[PDB]
DNA sequence: GCTCCTCTAGACTCGACCGC
DNA sequence: GCGGTCGAGTCTAGAGGAGCT
């Protein structure tokens, strides 16, 4: 219950059916030198108070250690699915047939040719590639697969019959029914385009279908960093992701033709049912080069990536399911009709700034504002070339004024041909202002944007207090990236705005994507501000509402709900219920770090941000509750455990350790408020900083990254800031900082000659392994190993909670992991057994991870799950309500979702009695 | 200036001093709405009744009586017959509209509205008077929540579309007595938020207490939703929100402004000029047109004097016929919003102010 | 009868919607020709209730607080009566509007409240201003201004009679009539008051109580029954035969010989709505051509229009016309302004 | 740390057409 | 015959990727 350094380990009714019973205690100079290192720098002498303890009857591990049994877990969850892989490795493939079946379904060819009616594949292994057209819509035209023996092909109602009644509704009756009515593995190339367009794939209760990608292995064998992609467009052993170059990096020889005719990316109906037969053709090279690397990756990869929890959680990372409702079209449908709201109460304001802008003109006052004064304000001139009355004197008083009036309107024979367009008006106005001949003309300046070179002017827009001023040389800046002497502005000094690029480029709006966070209206008028207020809450949706949009929802009807939902009395029968399959590759980084660029983000719904409850719109069906538990600094305790196994066999016995465990948000003693306090910046971009800084980001990142947090923090003080934030905890080679230890052993086991994770084994990349780039890119490396650590963390969640959820019988299925979070769809009865579940798995993986690298203890702190959140609709709290600009009235008034309960252990623990039985 | 005194200046708003007090503008005691303040608050309710019953299918018409059958609601007595008497027999003035509703109800379809607009009396015991135009919308029980929202978001959109800044007209959600739920819309009035519209999703009660015998008069027994928005406090809101809070305009929509065409004639000869200007102004009045005759004003200002009145009684165009529109028929026009000066020739006048103003609206 | 065929069609409840419709487009017929064509001529508003009086003599019903008998007739307010001590009010409220330069004139179209119970009329007031010297010509005036008025819109503009009456003070008045079928009931009526009405209520300074000197106007009021206008125009238009200014329903779209067509009646009743045409859509109704006729023609619609197939292939439009009961062929696209056209040669 | 692809929109330049 | 006006042409900066469609 306590250790050599004081840190409270854990409890004595979990370690003795945890870790070993004789284990191994450190050394009295293990100890010594673990105590000088906490003293130095102040730790060592603060204790904290002790968490109530817990007694748990833990499930019996298997095997003899915390190893075997993860060992015997993945084992027997990957071993029906390396089977098939296996199969499909070593089998014998008859030739593409040269025709190929206008059928409705599935259509199978062997060495016959047969037109054999096909509704299932009925095989454990089949190479897949789908073909969507993209105009006529996201449902599938046509498919070529291929399992050992035989070629496989499927073609959608859409292309057999030419009736153009298609809804933009989508049902899963419209997609590739591959599943049959036990263990099956579909293999492809970015598969999760391939399952997003299966339809057993669309159903709440999981599937025992697995999908493995090509893309995904290749990332994983020979992947390529982003640089090194660029780099690429090391050399003859890696490639870019793409099919062709993939198949020319493996397997060879002739390369695959890239089709010119691209009839599925710009192409209509009639494209493809004409070109049919060579579309399949080119379909089926394609399948045929992804089956060829498949081959040439397979052995390679179960050799770089040894530890079956690997593949079993590569194998479960990768069936994500998110379920939806008829919300999400009233999200979106709301969404886009602010965003249009918002823009035309933008456009009027801008026209309004243009309008309250013209009155400069009145005695020449443009001359002196600020950001009006370079514009066109020239004039033109026209062209050309007692008592009441008797009612006959009304009478002749009206003819005869009505007479003059038409006599005047008869001298047109004077006016020009072509009407001048507005003349009176000042020059840069009649740009704006549409032509008053036009079919389409509207009043005011109605052609008015924020892309021209005018609005950031009418805005009035400063730059920390500094008006925008536009040169044709330079671009975009304020006037007072250096001052350039081009710009003759008197008195000025023209630096330009920053760009992500540097200061070599130009800028040309200064309403981009990169000045979001800086730059704000100056003058009087609450029609600017308001615009750049509406420019910030749309500027999300904006940037992200193609995908958004077309994201590819499925509804179910209560032909498919589980019973579990029509009984639950929140159940309407005028409700569509469904679900979004996120198409994310389960390795998309060198990483092999998960890659999706919508639903994987750290964005979370905001009060000043148009759309931005997406996430909260994952809302589970009635019954179901989104039991989460996002991971307490997971990889900075990832790291801490590397640094601690490395300075002794302990945790805690490094100062990161220390700081991870015993420091606490609530007195600013953990890691970021310290690092807050030490340097004087905010908490989010402290964590920012420090995650980049675990990554091995150098020195160098650091002087730019507080460059752009804190403009006024030029480069020398920066360079000193980061020298000093990082001498202070990555120490001086290294010795003297708080994550020696950690940073030394990221090195170390970067530069062997095949680096491995240190929990799983798996090997780094070919492309940035010592002996194929030598000494290059240690950044990478050192990123590689924590995030990988981290990944690997992941994968034995997911091996352990499906374990669990096997064995105990929890009505369950994996959800997401965005980050860290993990968030599993379980029944609402279950939401206590699956807490304590996810309690277990927390407790067993940090157990694994501490054991893996000898430390054979793990302590109280980090045993357990703070909260595991029991909700209804994803969110990073259980109080949150959801106010955006799109979602005014909160969740719980709109959308009618009662908010949930962040448990806790010892709370979970009173209501199952400690028992996950049933 | 504070607008209050500009609008009693330009006769958007009439009485004492001691009636523009907020609460006396916010009660309704008195006569407060000048001529422009009328004619704003007749645009006001005929974009509403436009926009409600006319663009807005299903929804109908209904007239309604000041005096209610048979609460704080003020007696009718007669003087003829002058105290247990005058509470059990005697006619009540209508404190809403909703009653007169229920009293059209049929007189088969479902969903649909009664939208009228009209005078209400509320107690100050002194009387106030407002001017409530009242939607009463009848939908299934299990509609009704959907009904509610979209009338929400339907009148924020509508009060909204005038607006200078519509992020000032808020909303929110309140409950009554018996727990209904309902919303309520705001506008952020300078010293603070008043309710100037506000919806309540009525239960099956209502139907109950003005039709106590059959049921199949009253083929789901429908709710009531009973929106009702205050266009005195909306033109008010309108008078606020106009203003900016430079120059004195108040940029009111070119549908709402009271006065459209602002008239004019620049010097000698009066006679010649004066007979064109009345023709130009009879013709722009057969087309529906709003002018105000500036040249029979007998009071002579300079035209920066005249060109500011005409900003603060919300002017969309001022016209100048001056003597060389006799020759070739150029007319100086001029626009509030840029406030920049045409050469307009004579035939195109009309029309081009015809096709503003339907774009305008539109 | 008559008033079943105005209780069927909704002209008759008392006022039904088409009732109340043509008594709107009645009151703006009134607005338009008395205040927007009318020079010098502006709007009063003024509320339903009045000071109250010390006079036991008056039969306004009194307002009294349920939350609170001899004092009920000392401070309680009373209904008003009449529009013409409202409009006495605003005297000095519109004197600076028009720069003190009498003659000028204040109109209001409010509710009066009168003893039947409590009834209620919407009457239309002119309150015109004038000096003493001109009462009788502005009178005689206004008397024949307001006859062509009442006539201009009647089918049969000899049943409108005018005849002369004395006040109570030996004051001398003028009577418009309109002769209907139980006989004459006077729907306006003007009065040549004089100072004495202004006298009342402003009993303060005279100065805020013609040429360059300043005299108390000539008070004369211009009444006239819109409720009881309404039903004479009812009664003289009698298929009812109302003028196009006053008809509540203009157009009667439809279909015939179909999801297409309801398309094509939907632009097109939007783009008559939008132009300022009062559409009566027809192809919304549930469900013979004849009776459709019929019903347009008792409701007083100007123009039937049918839309069938045909427009589709030809874009025209069949219209047919109250006043003559014949068939016409027109294109979509130059309806409007034919509508619009029309609209503006019978006004 | 450093590039590539296409698609879109705003601005200076250019010659070709036209009414005085 | 010639100054004004108008419809491409070219260029550049930004924005979805560097994969599947
Ligand atoms: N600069 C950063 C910051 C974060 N992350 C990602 C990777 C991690 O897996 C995850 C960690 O986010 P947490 O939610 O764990 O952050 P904290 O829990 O430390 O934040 P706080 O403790 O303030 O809630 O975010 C990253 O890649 N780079
Ligand atoms: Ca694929
Ligand atoms: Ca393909
Ligand atoms: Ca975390």
């Amino acid at each position: 219950r306590h250790n050599p350094l004081d840190i409270q380990m854990l409890s004595r009714g979990l370690h003795e059916q945890i870790f070993g019973q004789g284990g191994e205690m450190p050394g009295e100079a293990a100890v010594r030198r673990s105590v000088e290192h906490l003293q130095k720098h102040g730790l060592w002498g603060q204790p904290a108070v002790p968490l109530p303890d817990v007694e748990l009857r833990l499930p019996p591990l298997y095997g003899d250690n915390l190893d075997q049994h993860f060992r015997l877990l993945a084992q027997k969850q990957s071993l029906p699915y390396l089977e098939a892989a296996n199969l499909l490795l070593q089998a014998q493939l008859p030739p593409k047939p040269p025709a190929w079946a206008w059928a409705e379904g599935w259509t199978r060819y062997g060495p016959e040719g047969e037109a054999v009616p096909v509704a299932i594949p009925e095989e454990r292994a089949l190479v897949f590639d789908v073909e969507v057209c993209l105009a006529e819509g996201t449902c599938p035209t046509l498919a070529v697969a291929i399992s050992p023996s035989a070629w496989y092909s499927w073609c959608s109602q859409r292309l057999v019959e030419e009736r153009y009644s298609w809804t933009s509704q989508l049902s899963p009756a419209d997609l590739i029914p591959l599943e049959v009515p036990q263990e099956q593995l579909v293999v492809g190339h970015n598969v999760s385009f391939d399952r997003a367009h299966i339809r057993e794939q669309y159903l709440i209760q999981g599937s025992r279908m697995r999908f493995l990608d090509t893309m995904s292995m290749h990332m994983a064998i020979s992947g390529l960093s982003s640089f090194q992609r660029s780099l690429w467009i090391w050399l003859d052993i890696s490639s870019v992701n793409s099919l062709a170059e993939v198949h020319r990096l493996y397997v060879g020889g002739p390369p695959l033709e890239k089709e010119p005719r691209e009839l599925f990316v710009k192409g209509t109906m009639k494209d493809i049912r004409e070109n049919f037969q060579d579309l399949m053709q080119y379909c089926a090279q394609d399948v045929w080069a992804t089956h060829e690397v498949f081959q040439q990756q397979l052995p390679l990869f179960l050799e770089r990536c040894p530890h079956p929890v690997t593949l079993a959680g590569m194998l479960e990372m990768g069936v994500s399911y998110l379920p939806v409702n008829q919300n999400w079209e009233r999200y979106l449908a709301e969404a886009q009709g602010t965003y249009e709201e918002l823009q035309r109460e933008m456009k009027k304001s801008l026209m309004d700034l243009a309008n309250d802008a013209c009155q400069l003109l009145s005695g020449e006052r443009y001359k002196e504002d600020p950001w009006l004064w370079d514009l066109e304000w020239d004039l033109q001139e026209f062209k050309q070339k007692l008592g009441p009355c008797s009612e006959e004197e009304e009478f002749q008083q009206d003819v005869m004024a009505r007479a003059c009036l038409q006599k005047l309107k008869g001298t047109t024979e004077l006016l020009p041909k072509r009407p001048q367009h507005l003349p009176g008006h000042p020059g840069w106005y009649r740009k704006l202002c549409p032509r008053l001949d036009d079919p389409a003309w509207t009043p005011g300046p109605s052609l008015l944007s924020l892309q021209m070179r005018v609005t950031p002017k009418l805005m009035a827009l400063t730059w920390d207090g500094f008006p925008l001023h536009y040169s044709e040389r330079h671009g975009w800046g304020y006037l007072v990236n250096g001052p350039y002497n081009d710009v003759d502005i008197p008195g000025c000094w023209f630096f330009k705005l920053p760009h992500k690029d540097g200061n070599s480029c130009n800028v040309g709006s200064p309403f981009a994507k990169d000045f979001l966070p800086k730059l704000q209206a100056g003058p009087g008028g609450a029609s600017g501000p308001r615009a750049l207020e509406i420019n910030k809450m749309i500027s999300f949706w904006r940037n992200a509402h193609k995908r958004i949009s077309s994201q590819m929802v499925v509804w179910l009807p209560r032909s498919a709900l589980p019973r579990a939902v029509i009984r639950h009395p929140d159940y309407d029968e005028e409700g569509l219920y469904g679900a979004i399959l996120p198409q994310v590759v389960t390795a998309g980084t060198i990483t092999r770090r998960a890659v999706e660029p919508t639903w994987l983000t750290a964005s979370n719904a905001r009060p000043d941000r148009v759309g931005s409850e997406l996430k909260a719109m994952v809302q589970a069906p009635p019954g179901y509750t989104l039991v989460g538990a996002d991971v307490d600094s997971q990889e900075l305790w990832i790291a801490a455990v590397l640094g601690d196994a490395h300075f002794a066999g302990m945790h805690g016995c490094t100062a990161f350790g220390w700081m991870t465990l015993q420091g606490r948000k609530s007195r600013g003693t953990d890691l970021h408020s310290k690092t807050a306090t030490t340097v004087g910046i905010s908490r989010e971009h402290a964590k920012i900083f420090n995650y980049g800084r675990i990554y091995g980001a150098g020195q160098p990142f650091a002087e730019r990254l507080l460059m752009q947090f804190n403009h006024r923090l030029t480069q020398q003080e920066a360079a000193e800031k980061a020298q000093q934030m990082y001498a202070a905890t990555k120490g001086l080679r290294w010795k003297g900082g708080t994550e020696s230890e950690m940073f030394n052993k990221l090195e170390s086991i970067a530069t062997s000659d095949i680096p491995r994770t240190p929990v799983l084994g798996c090997c780094i990349s070919r492309a940035l392994e010592p002996s194929a780039v030598q000494e290059e890119f240690m950044t990478s490396r050192v990123n590689w190993v924590v995030q990988s650590s981290a990944v690997d963390y992941l994968h034995l969640m997911l091996v352990a909670m499906k374990w669990l959820f096997e064995e105990f019988a929890i009505d369950g299925r994996f959800c997401i992991s965005i980050h860290d979070e993990v968030r599993y769809l379980v029944r609402e009865e279950d939401r206590y057994r699956a807490a304590l579940a996810l309690q277990i798995t927390n407790l067993l993986t940090r157990c694994m991870f501490a054991y893996k690298l000898g430390l054979n203890d793990l302590p109280q702190s980090v045993a357990f799950f703070s909260a595991v959140d029991i909700d209804r609709c994803l969110r990073k709290e259980v109080t949150m309500d959801c106010k955006t600009p799109s979602n005014p009235t909160g969740m719980e008034r709109r959308y009618g979702i009662p908010q949930g309960e962040a448990l806790d252990i010892y709370q979970i623990i009173e209501l199952t009695k400690g028992s996950l039985e049933k | 200036e504070a607008l209050v005194d500009l609008c009693r200046r330009r006769h958007f708003f009439s009485g004492t001093p001691q009636q523009l007090s907020t609460a006396a503008l916010l009660s309704g005691c008195h006569a407060r709405f000048g001529p422009l303040g009328v004619e704003l608050r007749k645009n006001l309710a005929s974009q509403w009744w436009s926009s409600m019953v006319v663009f807005r299918e299903q929804v109908f018409a209904v007239d309604s009586l000041h005096q209610e059958p048979g609460d704080s609601a003020f007696r009718l007595v007669s003087p003829e017959s002058i105290l247990e008497n005058l509470l059990k027999t005697s006619g009540k003035l209508r404190a809403t509209l909703l009653h007169g509703a229920l009293e059209h109800y049929v007189n088969r379809k479902l969903p649909f509205g009664l939208a009228q607009i009209g005078v209400c009396f509320h107690p100050v015991t002194r009387v106030g008077e407002k001017t409530e135009a009242s939607l009463v919308w009848f939908t299934p029980t299990r509609t009704s929540s959907q009904w509610l929202d979209f009338w929400l978001r339907h009148r924020l959109l509508w009060w909204r579309k005038f607006a200078m800044s519509p992020s000032n007209f808020s909303s929110a959600d309140c409950q009554d007595e018996l727990g209904r739920k309902g919303s309520k819309l705001y506008y952020s009035f300078p010293w603070g938020k008043e309710p100037i519209e506000t919806l309540w999703n009525l239960g099956d009660q209502e139907l109950l207490h003005t039709y106590p015998g059959n049921v199949s008069t009253i083929n789901v027994v429908p709710c009531v939703l009973s929106v009702s928005g205050d266009v005195d406090l909306g033109t008010l809101a309108y008078l606020y929100d106009s203003f900016q809070l430079q120059r004195k305009v108040l940029k009111l929509h070119p549908c709402l402004a009271p006065i459209k065409v602002a008239l004019d004639v620049g010097k000698g000869p009066t006679v010649e000029l004066r007979q064109v200007c009345q023709g130009l102004l009879n013709e722009l009045l057969e087309n529906g047109i709003s002018v105000w005759p500036g040249y029979s004003e007998t009071v002579h200002s300079s035209l920066e004097q005249l060109h500011s009145k005409y900003d603060e009684m919300s002017v969309l165009f001022s016209v100048l016929v001056t003597e060389t529109t006799l020759e070739n028929g150029l007319i100086q026009l001029r626009s509030r919003d840029t406030t920049m000066k045409e050469m307009m020739h004579i035939s195109k006048l009309r029309d081009f102010l015809v096709k503003y103003l339907a774009s305008a609206s539109n």
